[PDB]
């Protein structure tokens, strides 16, 4: 499983 | 469309969780790199990450 | 092989 | 609101520090990946990664 | 405007292009985002790649 | 503990 | 030494 | 003015890039074409790209 991306602003 | 390509939980409520190849629609891309999309096997709505995911 | 950048928006 | 997923050294004087389960207000998210963050256990001000974190 | 692939990169979905590290790419469009279209230089085919796999010739 | 983004635009 | 970011546009 | 400093050594993937050691400090040129900023060395006085999530503003 891939690191998760930064949430949104 | 897009399929999912591993499993995800969901890290708080309006995330959805999937399993891998689970397939979704994708309902606003605009806001980032999480997209609320519509799971198309449960019907629920949720933010998903979208590098989890590939186009159908 | 690292990790894959988020696909493009549609 | 959002709330620390992993632990957190600071990598420079503007950097907050924070542990698993820390909670935050967001004050400025406008620069980037990086977010100007207020630490609801310590007060201290400062900024962290916006990977590091999820809403509450 | 040619880049070169750093590691291989088997296609997630047809419109990607699968490849080997070493192949080079002409990019066809980088204005959508970290997925490029490019053309590969040794099969002529076309597609999707990411552009954290490649590097400038 | 997954990497850091890049950093912000000075 | 964590994985390379996307190289900016042509 | 603009400081930053290297977390981890990095060797250049293509000329106009810069290798650099940790610990290596720079100044930034030019942050406004992506993740890959120009910069220059204050070690070495070199100009190239640099990976920004290599480094940490001073």
């Amino acid at each position: 499983a891939p690191p998760l991306p930064p949430r949104n602003r | 469309l897009f399929v999912a390509l591993y499993d995800y939980e969901a890290r708080t409520e309006d995330d959805l969780s999937f399993h891998k190849g689970e397939k979704f629609q994708i309902l606003n891309s605009s806001e980032g790199d999480w997209w609320e999309a519509r799971s198309l096997t449960t019907g629920e709505t949720g933010y998903i990450p979208s590098n989890y995911v590939a186009p159908v």
